[PDB]
DNA sequence: TTTTTAGCAGCAACA
DNA sequence: TGTTGCTGC
């Protein structure tokens, strides 16, 4: 069997980052010039991101409600012997592991490419009160990364109204 | 221009999807306003008006020109119009010739002057029933039909439909089916609360508002309560559940109520939903809101209505916790916001204490901000994924808008659907039914009335399992009734099963020939001792497929007198179908005499006065309504009959007969059948989709999204008809509905029963029957039993077989086919064609990996509704009875149950099973029977905590005392909902166990209060001691524990004669002696 | 030197994502 | 601001060591979570020096002391992790459907480490029972 | 006549709590108070009264007594509110 | 003021 | 020992 132990003082720089399938190949490829590193535009504001040779990924911390403990395997420096206690079960004791960090988060990583809606609805109705289609479409663009049906970005707002063949945007 | 419906691309106004509609009073005339989501707008309402009405009823039809010269004159004040109609009448004699009872319809300008002829017309009616052309007016027909019901109705619109909108009236389109996508907004609340009590709206302030528009996220935050500006943050449950959330920080609860006023008014969201928000969270913003002077009717247009439910005109309030309550079919226990998310979206949401709320505003914000955003997020995607596809698709077919659809209840459902389908024939609706105030059977006052419902059987107890033998005693003559049966059987599975027929199956003699063999080897050796097979067989609609089969409604139960009366009683008539039905009463055991006796004692007392602002503080009791005359009667009564005859009740059962017409005009029946063919339509369009989703190319987005919602939608008509039809099947016991039938629902049942021990006499004769309930038998037939098989047919598709399913399927069209079906081939002629009709089948599932049913503590007696269901892969497929989902109990429980149910899954035989069981027991036998001196202080405190909530505290609080009354105020005396989270405390001894409740929030507590509160709690001044394990009664859990081992496992082994594999619990005296008595 | 135990909590929570900041790291 | 994860080291290692064969990776490593607060004392050197010499339930190793607080016996999947002398915990080896890694954030240096990855964990879901 | 007049008819939200104001201090000027009769006994509708009762030495015209009986519930409901307000 | 039904388990009191 | 109430299956 292992005896786990437990220092009075654990190291916060150990953290645990989630990798996905695609991160283990990039993880396991001593060709890369730079393989992996964090970013961010400032110290106190920014998102953080993590990037590899070609691909950027945003990072986001995910807290647990529970008593996460990492343990190391270590050889202790004098031998040590523990008696038994009414503990059944129990194989020899062959190497011996402390949990030296205690973590309470994960960091997912969330691929990311490296104003007002009613506003700006009601100002694209204005200039002109009935609107063609391919010509609102790229006016709409920058409201809602949703990456939604184009018709209910327009309809966040204003609304379509078809006739015979054209479809016009009004109110 | 000429009006046709073909040519609506030329037809003028306007097309819309109606979403919302409301009565309206008009420059006032009465009008309905429709409300369209519309298409390509973002909406536009219109409005319809149509005249109020009802009809007067005559007794003389000669003479209906005097009535109408008295009721013009009579009612000149408040009629618009009259206008003599005729109608079909059910009631009347011969009708089934086209004869239609004359009526006068009287129309208003608005449904206030309808009210007015209602109260002029009520006062002749009570002279006429109690002592000229007045007394030629027998009664007032559909006067109270809702007035939007009635323009929804007459003008065939419902919500979930398209319709243009045009002067002639509403038009319903054809080609979308599809649902507009209406904005929709979901929002919760946080508020800041007292110590161990509810929020109250008078004093606490809302800390935060959490919303979803559509699927982005926001939150409004007090600054004055939130201690830190909250940045902007995903809470993401699943990647099928996004949620960014904006966060606008304001500085005080008037902005923040402001700014969720503001934004309301710029998304304009036809939908708003919440969790429970009728009831805490509107209440709450508008208590708050008229605090701070803001008028919020003003403000967003919603205002509490006459039930203190929120409503809008513009926008519906989608409460969430309505369709939990009616449609989810989770039980009462898995309710509440987090059950429902795990049982439904099937993630874990954020759970906070609500005594940490309030602190965590100051200490934590970030964490009570990302709670707050987890129950939007469920909310919001609760109402996407659930109850938006379900209310809209109900509201297709009910003439009701989607906040009725949400919150009447379904038998209220059905009489909408009826009144649809009766108007749609011409059918005279009837008046509601009214209870009588009293009845007498045999000379004895009833208390109650009614029928013989579901049958319901627990036949074995003990654990089942497939890798587990059993014994089986076949009887040989089964097996020579199902062999001389076979032949028909099978062609009967093909003909009528699978609409087939026999040509086109080209092994039809090789699957016959293999059951053959099976059967023959089963009567050989018909005492077997191999592995089980686990069914479930279940009679797919029962009720509804009886009533269909039957031709059973309440527009047939005919009296020998309107069987009399009718010129289709010939002699050979086929038409009088008869059929039996179990009524039971529940009566008092004193006689009429007695009666008078009680009543004349009563007529010399005097009572108080219901009266409030009146005056005359006590009456007579001939002063009192009737009603309230019997209730003083039932009182005296049962002290009475308690003290003559020792007994308050007699019960009696009487075997009945009724005439049930097959001539009678086919209104409800058609309703039924063809509502039952068109959700059987969506099954298979279901299917076909299905297949669709599947065929095509990967690329989830190439426009075939759109398919996917749409199979979402013809799922929720599927389980739409399916409610309707479940429920046609109750409202016929609807007290004080319209078309009520008691009777019917006593053949319905009487008929069920009979059907259900029939195919357990069977199963009994070739297997083992378990348990029986109503429609389902659940039970373990041989391995080597006839399963289930495929017909080949000449194009080569399958036909599914289950032997087991067919053989019950034939004896039922044997036995319960009903040869006196007739429908009216020729309505010109009244030719009616007479058939053979019955929709009644077994459906089969499994086969499943084990069954685990408990044992009465009483000799001889199962325990009904009860059992744990596992599947194949070991996974938990049905449960009965139970504990732990349920709100609070005792945390030990619930973790016991927890860890107790995936072990049925382990051993090789039925005391291998119970043995597995049997260890984790005494594990958690060893926890209690070592004072749980193990483990730590805080997790024996949650384990041995029990929870319990208080519904609303106040007076009904000061009223009753008890366990968590007794924690309540143990709360109140140390620091509506409040959770009391208690012990049990050893002392005093000999006290009740209400009086021993300790809340745990006491052992958190400083030295000193922990040790006065102990102290003053356990009747103890000279308590030390202040250990939790000291103060707890051992006793009380052990024996907590103990009564769940007996129900789940000693029983069922014990039960089922295997010896009892945990003997630190021992069984109950009575099954001692049943097992001692079985081993003589 | 036998007070080491564990305060069992009744079911298994997962708290919300957090973005992360430079001093989140260090 | 901005810093590479320096991942050399363990590469060079996992390339030049065989695959992973039991719960634990060659380089002597375990996770470990358990649905709850593991209630410690908030001291340890003073608490370390009255333990008895029979028991070596609080031992010192290079100064530092460490806690005896469990054993670990592996059952092929099942496995039974003992506290004290009153807890006894049941779980399991479960694969990890994301391969977790840890690292290690040199705040001197700015220099960031891969430490390792894992594939299992042992997981207690059950409440704890005495060790009997 | 004041504190009978129909409320219900002005939609002006502004100019309602203006004379509500107005008639909060009348009541106040003239120290009458709103007492809930809660002697209803039913729980339903315990009527508020006016302390001392003006209406007895008012109103002689038994017809009028019960139209403005129905029309000061309703007035006297808001009038409670706003001194619960103020207050 | 609006409102499907009956059969059953089991805790707890009292006839 | 039985019935009766209540909640909730
Ligand atoms: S049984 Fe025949 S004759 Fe009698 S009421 Fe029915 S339809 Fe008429």
């Amino acid at each position: 069997s292992i005896n786990l132990h437990s220092a009075p003082e654990y190291d916060p720089s150990y953290k645990l980052i989630q990798l996905t399938p695609e991160l283990l190949d990039i993880i396991q490829d001593p060709v890369q010039n730079h393989q992996l590193r964090f970013k961010s535009l400032d110290k106190d504001k920014s998102e953080v991101v993590l990037c590899s040779h070609d691909k950027t990924w945003v990072l986001k911390q995910r807290k647990h409600s529970n008593t996460v403990l990492l343990m190391r395997e270590f050889v202790p420096e004098q031998p040590i012997t523990f008696d038994e206690t009414l503990l059944f079960g129990l194989s020899k004791p062959y190497m011996d592991v402390v949990g030296f960090a205690k973590t309470e988060s994960e960091f997912e990583t969330r691929e990311t490419h490296g104003m007002d809606p009613k506003e700006r609805f009601k100002v694209l109705f204005r200039l002109q009160s009935q609107w063609d289609l391919e010509d609102i479409k790229p006016l709409i663009e920058e409201l809602n990364s949703r990456g939604m049906k184009i018709d209910s970005f327009i309809m966040k707002y204003a609304r379509r109204k078809r006739l015979g063949k054209k479809t016009v945007v009004t109110s | 221009g000429r009006f046709d419906a073909k040519d609506i691309d030329q037809i003028p106004g306007r097309v819309g999807w109606l979403t919302n509609m409301h009565a309206t009073l008009v420059s006032g005339i009465s009008g309905v306003d429709f409300y369209f989501l519309d298409e390509e707008g973002g909406s536009f309402k219109s409005t319809v008006v149509y005249d109020p009405y009802f009809f007067i009823a005559c007794n003389d039809e000669s003479r209906v020109n005097d009535v109408e010269e008295l009721v013009k004159k009579y009612l000149e004040s408040c009629l618009k119009s009259l206008q003599i109609i005729r109608k079909e009448d059910l009631t009347m004699d011969n009708h089934l010739l086209g004869l239609q009872k004359t009526l006068i319809k009287l129309s208003f300008v608005n449904s206030n002057q309808l009210f007015e002829a209602r109260k002029l017309l009520r006062p002749i009616l009570q002279d006429n029933a109690n002592n000229d052309a007045k007394h030629l007016i027998e009664d007032i027909r559909e006067y109270d039909v809702p007035y939007h019901v009635r323009v929804s109705i007459d003008k065939d619109i419902r919500v979930g439909k398209w319709y243009k909108v045009t002067q002639q009236g509403f038009i319903e389109d054809t080609r979308k089916i599809a649902f507009a996508d209406p904005v929709v907004m979901a929002f919760d609340i946080e508020t800041t609360k007292p110590p161990l009590k509810f929020p109250d709206s008078a004093v606490d302030q809302i800390m935060m508002i959490s919303y979803m528009i559509d699927g982005e996220g926001f939150l409004i935050t007090n600054r004055e309560i939130i201690s830190e500006d909250i940045e902007d943050f995903e809470y993401t449950p699943k990647p099928e559940y996004p949620g960014f959330f904006t966060i606008f920080n304001e500085n005080d609860e008037v902005a923040l109520l402001q700014r969720f006023f503001e934004h309301i008014r710029d998304v304009r969201p036809t939908v708003i939903s919440t969790f429970n928000g009728d009831f805490f969270d509107w209440p709450f913003i508008h208590n708050r809101s008229k605090i701070h002077g803001l008028d919020m009717f003003d403000e967003i247009g919603f205002a509490p209505d006459a039930e203190g439910e929120y409503k809008s005109s513009y926008c519906s309030h989608m409460d969430c916790f309505r369709w939990v309550k009616r449609d989810s079919y989770l039980p009462q226990g898995s309710q509440g916001l987090k059950a429902v998310t795990q049982s439904k979206l099937g993630y874990n949401p954020i759970e906070l204490d609500p005594e940490l709320m309030t602190p965590y505003a100051f200490e934590k914000p970030q964490h009570l901000s990302e709670y707050s955003v987890s129950d939007a997020v469920a909310t919001y995607y609760l109402y996407m994924k659930y109850v938006h596809p379900f209310i809209f698709s109900l509201c297709t077919i009910i003439p009701l808008n989607p906040d009725e659809t949400l919150r009447k209840g379904t038998g209220t459902l059905c009489e909408m659907l009826l009144m649809v389908q009766a108007y749609q024939h011409n059918i005279l609706l009837p008046n509601k039914h009214t209870d009588p105030i009293e009845r007498f059977y045999d000379g004895h006052l009833l208390e109650s009335e009614t029928y013989v419902g579901g049958h319901v059987e627990s036949l074995e107890a003990g654990v089942f399992r497939s890798d587990l033998k059993n014994e089986f005693k076949i009887d040989p003559s089964a097996i020579d009734e199902l062999l001389q049966e076979l032949p028909e059987a099978l062609k009967f599975s093909v003909e009528v099963e699978n609409k087939s027929s026999v040509d086109k199956v080209t092994n039809f003699e090789e699957i016959k020939n293999q059951i053959t063999q099976k059967l023959l080897e089963l009567k050989e050796n018909n005492i077997r001792n191999e592995l089980p097979l686990i069914y479930h067989v279940d009679v797919a609609s029962m009720y509804p497929n009886i009533m269909t089969t039957n031709r059973l409604q309440p527009d047939s139960i005919k009296a020998e007198r309107d069987c009399a009366s009718c010129d289709f009683n010939r002699p050979g008539k086929t038409c009088a179908r008869k059929l039996k039905w179990a009524w039971r009463g529940e009566f008092f055991p004193s006689k009429m005499d007695e009666y008078n006796m009680i009543k004349r004692a009563l007529q010399n007392e005097t009572f108080p006065n219901k009266n409030k602002f009146s005056k005359k503080k006590v009456l007579t009791f001939d002063e009192l309504s009737y009603a309230d005359q019997v209730i003083h009667i039932k009182k005296r009564l049962t002290e009475y009959s308690r003290k003559v005859y020792h007994r308050v009740k007699v019960s009696e059962i009487v075997e009945r007969e009724a005439i049930v017409c097959q001539r009678e005009n086919p209104f409800y029946v058609d309703t039924v059948k063809s509502f039952r063919d068109r959700r059987y339509e969506f099954k298979g369009l279901a299917k076909t989709w299905k297949g669709n989703l599947s065929k095509i190319d990967p690329s989830d987005k190439h426009a075939r999204d759109e398919a996917k919602k749409m199979i979402v939608l013809y799922d929720s008509l599927q389980l739409a008809h399916k409610v309707i039809l479940n429920s046609f099947y109750g409202y016929v016991m609807r007290k004080g509905s319209r078309w009520y039938s008691m009777e019917m629902a006593g053949i319905t049942c009487l008929t069920g029963a009979t059907i259900i021990q029939m195919a357990r006499a069977l199963v009994e004769r070739v297997g083992r029957p378990l348990e029986l309930d109503t429609d389902g038998i659940w039970c373990i037939l041989p391995k080597s039993f006839p399963e289930t098989y495929f017909f080949t047919l000449e194009n080569g598709k399958k036909l599914y077989l289950s032997y087991p399913c067919s053989m019950l399927n034939y004896r039922v069209h044997q036995k319960f086919t009903n040869h006196q079906y007739q429908e009216l081939k020729d309505p010109l002629n009244y030719i009616y064609e007479t058939h053979s009709e019955n929709t009644i089948f077994f459906e089969v599932d499994g086969p499943y990996k084990a069954m685990i049913l408990p044992s009465s503590k009483e000799e001889g007696k199962g325990i009904k509704k009860r059992y744990a269901v596992f599947n194949e892969d070991g996974s938990l497929a049905e449960l009965k009875g139970f504990e732990l989902k349920r709100r609070g109990e005792l945390q030990l429980i619930k973790n016991f149950q927890s860890d107790i149910f995936k072990v049925f899954l382990e051993g090789d035989t039925l005391e291998g099973c119970y043995s597995a069981v049997a260890s984790v027991c005494n594990r958690w036998l060893d926890v209690l029977d070592s004072h749980g001196l193990m483990l730590e202080d805080e997790d024996l405190v949650s384990l041995i905590c029990e929870n319990r909530s208080m519904s609303k505290t106040l007076k009904e609080y000061e009223g009753q005392k008890s366990t968590s009354i007794t924690t309540a105020r143990r709360l109140g005396d140390f620091l509506k909902g409040l959770q009391c989270k208690y012990i049990i405390s050893s002392k005093p001894f000999n006290a009740p166990v209400t009086e021993r409740a300790i809340p745990v929030a006491i052992f958190s507590a400083d030295i000193p209060i922990k040790r006065s509160f102990l102290r003053r709690w356990t009747l103890d001044p000279s308590l030390e001691d202040l250990d939790i394990r000291t103060i707890i009664d051992w006793g009380y859990y052990r024996e907590r524990l103990g009564s769940a081992i007996q129900k789940i496992i000693t029983i069922p082994a014990a039960l089922q004669g295997v010896s009892n594999p945990v003997p630190r619990v021992e069984h109950p005296d009575w099954l001692k002696r049943k097992i001692a008595t079985k081993e003589d | 030197t036998v007070k080491i135990w564990v305060k069992y909590n009744e079911g298994f929570s997962n708290a919300v994502r957090k973005n992360v900041t430079w001093n989140n790291l260090w | 601001p901005s810093v590479d994860i320096d991942a050399s080291q363990w590469q060079k290692l996992t390339q030049s060591r065989e695959k992973q064969t039991t719960v634990i990776t060659p380089l002597g490593m375990m996770m470990l979570e358990i649905q709850g607060e593991l209630e410690l004392p908030k001291d340890f050197a003073s608490l370390a020096r009255r333990d008895s010499p029979n028991e070596g339930r609080f031992s010192e190793q290079d100064g530092e002391t460490l806690i005896r607080f469990g054993s670990l016996q592996i059952d092929g999947e099942r496995a039974t992790l003992f506290v004290g002398k009153k807890q006894r915990l049941l779980g399991k080896v479960t694969k990890l459907d994301v391969p977790m890694g840890i690292m290690h954030f040199n705040s001197k240096d700015n220099k960031v480490e891969l430490v390792d990855v894992m594939k299992y964990k042992v997981i207690f879901k059950d409440r704890p029972l005495p060790i009997m | 006549s004041m504190i009978s007049s129909d409320f219900n008819k002005i939609r002006n939200l502004k100019l309602k709590q203006a004379i509500m104001e107005e008639l909060v201090q009348l009541l106040k000027s003239f120290q009458l108070n709103l007492i809930q009769n809660r002697s209803e006994g039913f729980d339903v509708r315990g009527g508020l009264t006016i302390d001392p009762p003006i209406d007895e030495v008012v109103l002689l015209n038994p017809k009028h007594i019960n139209e403005v009986q129905h029309k000061r519930a309703n007035n006297l409901s808001s009038l409670l509110a706003k001194i619960e307000e103020n207050r």
